[PDB]
C-alpha cells in the first residue's frame, strides 16, 4: 500500500523467496521497463546455476555477468559524487564508467514487452549483447588511458549499433553480433 | 598586447616590439583601459599601481564573460629602483583570493 | 512529503550522502589549499624576478636616453613593428580553463633592428626580458586567482551543505518520525479498544 | 492565579505572575491524561491540552471599573528548540505574543539572550506612546527592528560574497548590528529604566545617518538624535 | 541507542542533573584521558561553589578557572583555521594561544589514573598548575609584543617544568610551585 516495501506482506515474502525483483516507480514514470530496481533486487540462485550456464550458454558467461554487475556497482558508487558535483566534474575514467552504465541500462537492461522482437530474448543473444558492451568498455578504457577524449568516444556510430542491437531478430542476431564486434575493433583502431 | 605607463617608459615597450601608451593620471588610465578593452585581440594589458591599484576592478564589466585579456599591476618607476614590499602584496593578494590575510 | 517508513529510510540515506559529500568537499578544499600555498610561493618568486627585470630594464633605458638622443631611440623603436609576440592558450586547472601566455620571442620578425645608438640593442634585449618576466608573472597569477576562486566555490558549497541542506533533511526526518510514532500510538489505542470489547463480550455473554 | 485574581480584583494590586516552566506542567498533564485511557494528541499530549492551557492563560487581564491587573509571563523550554512542538505551539495560539531566547546570542556570551526578530508583543501598540512611557517609543522600536533586521540579513549575505564587496551602508549596518548585540541586548544584571533603554537605543541609532531613519519622524530625530554611545 | 542524545531518557536526565560530564570516544582515541569533552560538558554548581573556593583554596580561584575556560574556548575557536592552514601559518598571537591550549590539555586536563601520584590531585595542586600556566601565558604574550618570536618561547625549559607538575607528589608540590613561579618569571626577563 502506497508503494511502502516495509509493509508486513512484502517483508514476510522477503524472508522466504529465493529471488526478489523489486520494481521502481521512478523508472516506470520515465517509461524505463521492466523497471527493475537493480540496487534493491537480488537472487540466491546465481551460484547454483553456474554449471548450467557454462555447459549451455558459454564457458565464460558467469565472468561476463559478474563484470556487468561490477560495472553497475561502480556506477552506483559514482552516482553519489555525480549528484553532488555533476557528471562533468568527474575524471575521464569515471565519466566513462557513468556512460557505460547508461549504455547498460538503456541497451541491455531495458526490454519492451510489446515490441515484436524485443519481447523475448534468448540467453545467447543476451550473452552477445553483454560481450559487445564489455568489449566496447575495454577498448574505451584503453583509448582513454592514452589521451583520447571521451566526448568523441560517445559519438561513435557503434554506440548506436549497440543501442539498437536489442531490436535484432534471433536468427539474424549472430551476423549482427559479428559485424558489431568487427566495428567495435575497427572504430577504436581508428582513434589513433 | 599593451602596457600603459608613464611616457618615459612607454617607449621601451615598443622598443622591445610591444606597444605602449603614455599616461599621466588615473582617469587617463581608466579611459585608456576601457578604450583598449572594447575591442578584442589583446592577450595582455598592464597598468602600474601608481595610477591604478586594481586594473581588473576598472573593466570587470567587460571581462566577466570574455576574460581572455590578462591584466596585471606592475611597480611604479620610482618604486622600481627603490623597491617595494612584496610581503604586503602577498597578503593583499591572499585577501583578494582566499581572503584570510593570515599567513607568515 | 508523505510520511512512510520507506520514505524515512530514503531521507536518512540522503542525510548520509550529504554528510559524505561534505567530507569529500573538505578533502578537495584541503588539496586546493595545498596547491594554492605552493602557487603563492611560485608567484612571489615570479614577482621578485619581475622587480629585478624592471630595474635592469629601466636603468638601461635611463642611461641610453641620456647618452643618445631620445629622438634617435624613438625612431629606432618606430622602425620595429608592434607585432603580436605572444599567444594565449587555455591551460586546464582543476576542471577550468586559464590562458597561458606563450611568447614566441619573434626576434627574427622584428624588422629593422639596426640602430646608431650604442646601448639601445642591449635595452631591446633587456626590455624583452622584462616582457618575459611580465608574461611569467601573469601566467602564475592567473592560475593563483583561479585556484583562489575554486577554493571560494568549494567553501561556498561546504557552507551551503552544512547550513541549508543537512538541517532541512534532519527536520524532515524528525517530522516523519513524529508522524510514524503518532500512527503507532493510534494503533495501540485501537488494539486496546478491541481487547476491551473482546473481554466484555466473553465475560458478559460468552 | 487564584491568589493573583484575589489580590488584583479585591485589593487593586497590580500583580505579575511568573510560571517558571510550563513544559513540566504539560508533562504532568500528559501523565494525568494518559493515566485515564484517553485518546492521545499530537505527541501523546491530551487532545484537550489547548483548553487546559487556556483556562490558565486567560485568567490574566484587566477588568472595566477596577484598578487592579493580572499580568502573566509563562516560561517554557522548547524541546530540541523546535517551536512547532505542541507545548510552544499551543502556548502561542493562546498568548499575546512571545519572547524567544536565542541560542546563538547565548553562545556569543550575551545575557539576556533575547532575539528580537522572532519576538513580538501583540498588545504593544496600545500600551506605549505619549502619557504611557513617552512619545517616540513606537517609532524608535520600529526603527530598531528594521535596522537590526537589515544588519542581520546583510551579515548573512556577507558569508557568500565577502566583506570587501559591500557598500558603505551595509558596513554601517553591520557595525550597528554588532553594537546593538553588544550593548542593547547584552546588559547583564543591570536594572535599566525605560529612559535609559531609550537613551541607549538612540545612541545606537546615531551610528546610522539621519536619512536612513525612515521609521522615525524628523521631530523625534531633532529632539533625540546625536548622542554618543561613548557615554556610559 | 547509537550515542544519539535526543533519546527521551537523556533529555529527561539533563533537565534535572546539575552537571554533565560528556565522555567522548574521539578523545580516548587520541589517548587523552580522562576522555571528557570539555566543549560539551557543563556544570550548574560553579556559582554556588564559588564562596567555598574563595574561602578554602584561593580568593583568586574563580577568576583563574574562568581564564582557563576562556583560553580553551579561544583554542576551540581557531580549529577551523588550523584545519584549513597549518599552525605555522598562524600569527604569533594565534600560535601562542594554540600552544597554550596544548599545554593546558596535556598538562592540566590529562590525568593518569594508574600513576602513583597523578591518580589524585587536590584543589591546591590544580590551582598551582593553573597559576603556572596562566603566568606563562601572560609572560609569553608580553614577550610577543616585545618582538620575541614564538619558537624561542617554545624552547624554554619552563615548558618541561609545567609538564612535570602533574607527577610531583602532594607534599612536595608547594616548593615546586614557588620555584616554578620564580623561574617562569626569570626565564622571560632574560629572553631577548
Amino acid at each position: 500500500p502506497g508503494g511502502d516495501m516495509s509493509e508486513p506482506v512484502t517483508q514476510s515474502t522477503l524472508r522466504i523467496v529465493g529471488a526478489f525483483w523489486r520494481l521502481d516507480a521512478s523508472l516506470a514514470f520515465r517509461r524505463h521497463f521492466p523497471a527493475i530496481n537493480w540496487n534493491g533486487s537480488y537472487s540466491l540462485f546465481t551460484s547454483a546455476l553456474d554449471p548450467w550456464y557454462r555447459e549451455n550458454v558459454a564457458e565464460d558467461y558467469p565472468e561476463l555477468r559478474d563484470a556487468i554487475s561490477e560495472l553497475l556497482q561502480r556506477e552506483a558508487g559514482l552516482q553519489e559524487i555525480v549528484q553532488l558535483v555533476g557528471p562533468d566534474a568527474l575524471q575521464d575514467a569515471e565519466r566513462l564508467v557513468i556512460e557505460v552504465g547508461r549504455i547498460i541500462r538503456e541497451d541491455f537492461l531495458q526490454q519492451n514487452a510489446y515490441h515484436e522482437v524485443d519481447a523475448y530474448c534468448s540467453m545467447k543473444k543476451a550473452y552477445g549483447i553483454m560481450k559487445m558492451i564489455l568489449a566496447f568498455y575495454k577498448e574505451a578504457e584503453a583509448a582513454i588511458k592514452r589521451g583520447v577524449s571521451i566526448d568523441e568516444i560517445l559519438q561513435l556510430p557503434v554506440l548506436e549499433r549497440i543501442g539498437r542491437a536489442r531490436y535484432v531478430s534471433e536468427e539474424e542476431f549472430p551476423a549482427y553480433f559479428e559485424e558489431a564486434m568487427k566495428e567495435i575493433q575497427g572504430a577504436f583502431k581508428a582513434l589513433a | 598586447m599593451a602596457v600603459i605607463a608613464d611616457p618615459e617608459t612607454a617607449q621601451g615597450f615598443r622598443l622591445a616590439g610591444l606597444e605602449g601608451y603614455g599616461a599621466s593620471s588615473a582617469e587617463e588610465a581608466q579611459s585608456l583601459l576601457e578604450t583598449l578593452v572594447e575591442r578584442g585581440g589583446y592577450a595582455l594589458v598592464a597598468v602600474d599601481e601608481a595610477l591604478l591599484p586594481d586594473p581588473e576592478r576598472a573593466v570587470e564589466r567587460l571581462m566577466r564573460g570574455r576574460d581572455l585579456p590578462v591584466l596585471l599591476p606592475i611597480a611604479g618607476l620610482k618604486e622600481a629602483f627603490q623597491g617595494h614590499d612584496v610581503e604586503g602584496y602577498m597578503r593583499e593578494l591572499v585577501r583578494k583570493t582566499i581572503g584570510f590575510d593570515i599567513k607568515l | 512529503v508523505s510520511p512512510t517508513r520507506m520514505n524515512l529510510l530514503q531521507r536518512r540515506g540522503q542525510l548520509r550522502l550529504a554528510q559524505k559529500g561534505v567530507d569529500l568537499l573538505k578533502k578537495k578544499r584541503d588539496a586546493l589549499v595545498a596547491e594554492f600555498f605552493g602557487l603563492v610561493r611560485e608567484a612571489m618568486e615570479a614577482r621578485k624576478a619581475l622587480d629585478q627585470a624592471a630595474k635592469e630594464a629601466y636603468a638601461a633605458l635611463l642611461l641610453a636616453q641620456a647618452f643618445d638622443g631620445p629622438e634617435v631611440v624613438a625612431g629606432a623603436a618606430l622602425g620595429v613593428p608592434p607585432l603580436e609576440g605572444v599567444e594565449a592558450e587555455v591551460e586546464n586547472v582543476w576542471g577550468s580553463k586559464v590562458p597561458r601566455l606563450k611568447a614566441t620571442f619573434p626576434d627574427g620578425a622584428l624588422l629593422s633592428p639596426v640602430g646608431t645608438p650604442a646601448y639601445t640593442l642591449e635595452a631591446s634585449r633587456a626590455f624583452r626580458r622584462y616582457a618575459e618576466a611580465l608574461i611569467r608573472v601573469a601566467n602564475t597569477e592567473t592560475r593563483l586567482k583561479k585556484i583562489g576562486e575554486e577554493i571560494k566555490k568549494t567553501t561556498r558549497r561546504v557552507n551551503a551543505l552544512e547550513q541549508v541542506v543537512i538541517p532541512g533533511i534532519r527536520a524532515q526526518i524528525r517530522f516523519i518520525q513524529q508522524v510514524l510514532e503518532q500512527r503507532e500510538r493510534e494503533d495501540t489505542f485501537r488494539l486496546k479498544r478491541i481487547k476491551g470489547k473482546i473481554e466484555a463480550r466473553e465475560a458478559e455473554e460468552e | 492565579l487564584t491568589v493573583a485574581e484575589y489580590l488584583a480584583f479585591e485589593h487593586d494590586y497590580h500583580v505579575l505572575v511568573i510560571l517558571t516552566d510550563m513544559t513540566n506542567y504539560c508533562e504532568a498533564l500528559r501523565e494525568i491524561g494518559a493515566a485515564r485511557e484517553e485518546i492521545p494528541g499530537r505527541r501523546g499530549y491530551p487532545g484537550y491540552m489547548y483548553t487546559d492551557l487556556a483556562t490558565i492563560y486567560e485568567r490574566a487581564g484587566v477588568v472595566e471599573g477596577k484598578k487592579g491587573s493580572v499580568t502573566q509571563i509563562p516560561i517554557l523550554s522548547m524541546p530540541d528548540d523546535d517551536r512547532t512542538h505542541p507545548i510552544p505551539d499551543l502556548t502561542g495560539y493562546i498568548t499575546e505574543g512571545q519572547i524567544q531566547l536565542s541560542r546563538e546570542l547565548h553562545r556569543k556570551g550575551i545575557y539576556p539572550p533575547i532575539d528580537p526578530l522572532p519576538s513580538l508583543s501583540r498588545l504593544m501598540n496600545n500600551g506605549v506612546g505619549k502619557g504611557k512611557t513617552r512619545e517616540d517609543h513606537k517609532q524608535v522600536s520600529d526603527q530598531l527592528y528594521s535596522a537590526y533586521a537589515n544588519g542581520v540579513d546583510i551579515r548573512k549575505l556577507v558569508a557568500i560574497i565577502g566583506e570587501d564587496a559591500l557598500t558603505e551602508n551595509d558596513r554601517r549596518y553591520l557595525q550597528f548590528a554588532d553594537a546593538f548585540e553588544r550593548f542593547f541586548i547584552n546588559q547583564g544584571q543591570q536594572n535599566r529604566s525605560i529612559e535609559e533603554s531609550l537613551q541607549i537605543a538612540w545612541a545606537l541609532l546615531s551610528m546610522l545617518p539621519q536619512g536612513e531613519l525612515k521609521r522615525i519622524s524628523k521631530d523625534h530625530i531633532g529632539k533625540y538624535y546625536g548622542q554618543k554611545l561613548e557615554e556610559i
